[PDB]
RNA sequence: GGGAUGAGCUGUGGGUAGGGGUGAAAGGCCAAUCAAACUCCGUGAUAGCUGGUUCUCCCCGAAAUGCAUUUAGGUGCAGC
RNA sequence: GGGUGGGGGAGUGAGAAUGCAGGCAUGAGUAGCGACAAGGCAAGUGAGAACCUUGCCCGCCGAAAGACCAAGGGUUCCUGGGCCAGGCCAGUCCGCCCAGGGUGAGUCGGGACCUAAGGCGAGGCCGACAGGCGUAGUCGAUGGACAACGGGUUGAUAUUC
């Protein structure tokens, strides 16, 4: 199966406008005084310790 | 414990077989390891059947250990140390941490750890 | 599985080489043809 | 209308589509959050855009001596920039092309209250 | 016309092998392609006026490198590797003691 | 799955060249193409056949019939 | 570098030839990422590590997936650097890039020794020309003859030092 024929502007743009990230939310944390902001799945690990901000 | 519903770890059941038994051996004998957060959540109650059995720790339990685990090394301190320090605890020995993703994959990573 | 082109230099020398070209006409005017189109190798 | 200071990238080695992924989640933000944002971005292109915009607001703060706390991403896209062409050799001797493709990157950060 | 040995010896070949090899007083020249071992054995004896125990003689072919567009070779060279007599005086090679 | 001490398999070197070779014979093979290889030249081969042939406006405006034809999807003369 | 006018001359006008060359879309962030041996952890290096380095486990080959040659390739070998191209991902790594270094024989494999099939071939015979064949001879190993073993050493050669 091949396409028949080549599909318009608009046809093409309203699926491509479909691949797109999802943003994650962020919480906020503070260690050792610095305030960052990290995803929450990670609020244990940067309590501990084991999250480097960069 | 409960087997895996679905692909198992690293191809095989046998290859599942031998990783959990490394990945037991390396956690008995640095107390912390950092691995992939399927391992780790695998991992989990596999140790604490072992640690059980340290518990009990007689000579019944420590065949029964080296049944799965090849170090005589670690299965010593596991006897020796681990069975005694959680001897007063019930259940829940290990802890597990998520932590960031790794590059190349974006595989979800955890460490997980001897409560103490 | 076999690909058609299986080299030997000694035999390439002795079924293309300088000295088979000179030895007829046909040859040296093969030779004299690159020459004159200012091939590198003859 | 805003004081503003620019930063461009150019010849960034990441296909624009792919760049624009990442372009569309900061579009609008603060400097702060986008920048955080796109540390937690699993996406690749998610460091090249952070450093094109943590420069523009360096640019902001060195140059044109604005507070850095009040700095909003105003302006960014990712335009094509050249393509360089590779082949894939394939079955039966076909052999299809591959394209390299790159991005020029560009942020407008400017400050207002 | 008249020939001079000293056509045959280019240069002496400096590295850390041939100044391994001086300790041994065991000394390495870069020679004339096409000489052979005799020849370069009788044309180091008249030059140094020293007594020669034999001549070892290698050639080497010159790397490839490509510049712009296409690859150039660099020239094959001929060493010789010359060990004297034991008990002959040293050659002094005037820069290299190793 | 067949042969696997034989009309065996295989390495190295050599020989047979295009209306020619070679063929325990299939028109098989002769550098991924063989009812006559490939390359250059004659050469811008030929094709009653297929396709294409690029700016404008004004005036007029058909034929698909007759005869002949190695002729019938071509063409000559007539007709328009 | 052009305009206008009187003349002169054209490679003078493209939308279609499954036309030619270059650039760029659609399919689409889709298929695929090349065998069914299998990887894990700790530490290190670094801006960056699933892939690089070290250690320890686990697994696979073992009439090969080990060790040597010949043919073929040609610096791919070693050391020190590099990381925008290449490696079907990333790469601090590399058979990639850059510079320098590295191959040592009386005995090993060949020539300087010998000939087979076959090649060329003084004269020669034959053939309008072109040329065909061939004697003397001379080449041509895949064969005949012919003298070395053990150990050590370099980052890289060794029956060669
Ligand atoms: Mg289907
Ligand atoms: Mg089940
Ligand atoms: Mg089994
Ligand atoms: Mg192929
Ligand atoms: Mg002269
Ligand atoms: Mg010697
Ligand atoms: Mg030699
Ligand atoms: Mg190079
Ligand atoms: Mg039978
Ligand atoms: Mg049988
Ligand atoms: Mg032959
Ligand atoms: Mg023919
Ligand atoms: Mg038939
Ligand atoms: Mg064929
Ligand atoms: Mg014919
Ligand atoms: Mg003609
Ligand atoms: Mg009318
Ligand atoms: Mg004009
Ligand atoms: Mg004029
Ligand atoms: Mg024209
Ligand atoms: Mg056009
Ligand atoms: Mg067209
Ligand atoms: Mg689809
Ligand atoms: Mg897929
Ligand atoms: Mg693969
Ligand atoms: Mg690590
Ligand atoms: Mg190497
Ligand atoms: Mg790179
Ligand atoms: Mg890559
Ligand atoms: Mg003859
Ligand atoms: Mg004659
Ligand atoms: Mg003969
Ligand atoms: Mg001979
Ligand atoms: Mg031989
Ligand atoms: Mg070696």
């Amino acid at each position: 199966a091949v396409p028949k024929r080549r599909k318009s502007r608009s046809n093409t743009r309203s699926r491509r406008s479909q691949w797109k990230a999802a943003k994650t939310e962020l919480v906020g944390v503070t260690v050792a005084g610095h305030a960052h902001k990290v995803p929450r799945r990670l609020l244990k690990a940067a309590r501990l310790g084991l999250i480097d901000f960069d | 414990p409960k087997p895996t519903k679905g692909p198992r770890l690293g191809g095989s059941s046998s290859h599942q077989k031998a990783i959990l038994a490394n990945l037991a051996t390396s956690l008995f004998e640095h107390g912390r390891i950092t691995t992939t957060e399927p391992k780790a959540r695998a991992l989990r109650p596999y140790a604490e059947k072992l640690i059980t059995h340290a518990k009990k720790g007689a000579l019944h339990n420590r065949r029964e250990v080296l049944k799965k685990l090849r170090d005589k090394d670690v299965v010593h301190t596991l006897f020796a140390e681990i069975g005694p320090f959680f001897a007063d605890r019930d259940g829940g020995y290990t802890r597990i941490i998520k932590i960031e993703a790794r590059k190349g994959d974006n595989a979800p990573m955890a460490v997980i750890e001897l409560v103490r | 599985g076999k690909r058609t082109f299986q080299p030997n230099n000694r035999r390439r020398a002795r079924v293309h080489g300088f000295r088979l070209r000179m030895r007829t006409r046909a040859g040296r005017s093969i030779v004299s043809s690159r020459r004159r189109k200012g091939r590198r190798t003859l | 209308e805003y004081p503003s200071a620019v930063a461009k990238a150019r010849f960034v080695r990441v296909s624009p589509r792919k760049a624009r992924r990442v372009i569309d989640l900061v579009r609008g933000r603060s400097v702060s959050d986008a920048l955080d944002i796109l540390r937690w971005a699993p996406q690749a292109a998610s460091g090249p855009v952070a450093k094109v915009i943590a420069s523009a607001a360096a640019n902001a703060q060195n140059n044109g001596g604005l507070d850095p706390a009040t700095l909003v991403v105003a302006t960014v896209y990712a335009d094509q920039g050249p393509t360089a062409k590779r082949i894939r050799p394939r079955a039966q001797g076909r052999a299809f092309r591959i394209r390299r493709r790159t991005s020029h990157i560009t942020v407008v950060v400017e400050s207002r209250p | 016309t008249l020939a001079d040995p000293r056509d045959i010896i280019l240069a002496p070949v400096i590295s850390e092998k041939s100044y391994g090899l001086l300790d041994d007083n065991v000394y390495t020249f870069l020679v004339r392609p096409d000489s052979n071992k005799t020849q370069i054995k009788i044309a180091v004896e008249k030059i140094f006026a020293v007594k020669v125990a034999s001549v070892n003689t290698a050639n080497r072919q010159g790397k490839r490198k490509r510049t712009r567009t296409g690859y150039g070779k660099r020239k094959s060279t001929k060493r010789a590797i010359v060990t004297l007599a034991p008990g002959s005086r040293p050659i002094d090679l005037f820069g290299a003691p190793a």
